């Protein structure tokens, strides 16, 4: 999940 | 190459998206991409939707409201053999139950296409041939948060640790010399009411500002 | 009829553009006119060429960077047969040879229709009925160059004496009550970094304010  | 690009003008891009409370750029950027490429192939705009990818992409890897990435995305269009329309599984800004129904699948796509990483020339070069680009930027600042016009320029930005995921719609530059004051046109997923009409104008070749150029890609279809 | 309207919200309209120092608002009114109507019609959005109705419209009565009249350009493309794209007859900003070429064009239309004159009632009903709407207003006061935000009252405005085209996307109401602070919501051509990001709120049923229901029209395609 690094994109947010 | 041309000295500028906007696909907004041939009818590729559909109005600004707000995703609200939720950490789900990623998909915003992967259904900008593939809203460009589906109108490429077929002549029709129709919009895509986000919440599909954030409630069933988790298998690729994705975390919906959590985060995730635009090739995971791709990669999920790909392996689930479609995408449904934004009318037909609207965005809600929450996690909530796959409900991808095949029979409202508007999209496919047969994996994606990387941009050379790091590379400016590259990605003016795909926003040229392709249409829109998915990329990943540094977005972390309240200068972003409050930008309101003008080419963007953050001394704090990193072309290596980026935390979002925006669409390239074009490139252009301000004056009448075609090689200065360059910029890209990226637009964003924070509702028409940020920014430029929910757009901003990044600053290009200078050095991947921000990291757009670090992590781009964009649908096969 | 609806208490909003913002046709921006729907795909009829395309980026902010920049007249410069050029007095074409009037091609720029008619071509964000028929952009919607065109896109109304195909679902295709498409940029217009400007350039193409500052160059090839004195036959009609219009006069280039001196100054024209949206209805005029309307009769251009009717006598004509078509208009160009953008893409393919570029913006440069002052008055030029005709260029046109049928094998660009991607537009046409019929004629147009005139809203009743001085009624802001059926210019609000042509607004959410028909799709952005061109229009003239006085443009002539200070107040209006240095506009940032909020609704636009200006004492000194003539609802006679029109110097400027623009284009009425919507319209709405600040606040919670839709009868109290309405304003139309225009599209002007002075690019993105004028206004609000290019637009203006104006006030609306406060005696067709600035002129905004004088003389408004559209194409009909
Ligand atoms: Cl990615
Ligand atoms: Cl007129
Ligand atoms: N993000
Ligand atoms: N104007």
């Amino acid at each position: 999940k690094k994109v947010l | 190459l041309p000295k500028s690009v906007d696909w907004r003008k041939k009818g590729y891009v559909t109005p600004v998206k707000n995703q609200k409370q939720c950490g789900s750029a990623w998909a915003f950027s992967a259904t900008g991409a593939l809203e460009g490429q589906m109108f490429r192939k077929t002549g029709k705009l129709v919009s895509l939707s986000e919440q599909n990818l954030v409630d069933c992409s988790r298998p690729q890897g994705n975390q919906g409201c959590n985060g995730g990435f635009m090739a995971r995305a791709f990669q999920y269009v790909k392996e689930n053999g479609g995408l449904d329309s934004e009318e037909s599984y609207p965005y809600v800004a929450v996690d909530e139950i796959c409900k991808y129904r095949p029979e409202n699948s508007v999209a496919q796509d047969t994996g994606f296409t990387v941009v050379a990483p790091g590379k400016e020339k590259a990605l003016m070069k795909a926003v040229a041939t392709v249409g829109p680009i998915s990329v990943a930027m540094d977005a972390g600042h309240s200068s972003f948060q409050f930008y309101k016009s003008g080419i963007y320029f953050e001394p704090d930005c990193s072309s290596k640790n980026l935390d979002h995921g925006v669409l390239v719609v074009g490139y252009g530059f301000e004056g009448a010399n075609s090689q200065n004051s360059k910029y890209w046109l990226v637009k964003n997923s924070w509702g028409p009411e940020w920014g430029s009409n929910g757009y901003v104008k990044i600053a290009k070749d200078k050095n991947n500002h921000c990291g757009i150029a670090t992590a781009a890609s964009y649908p096969n279809v």
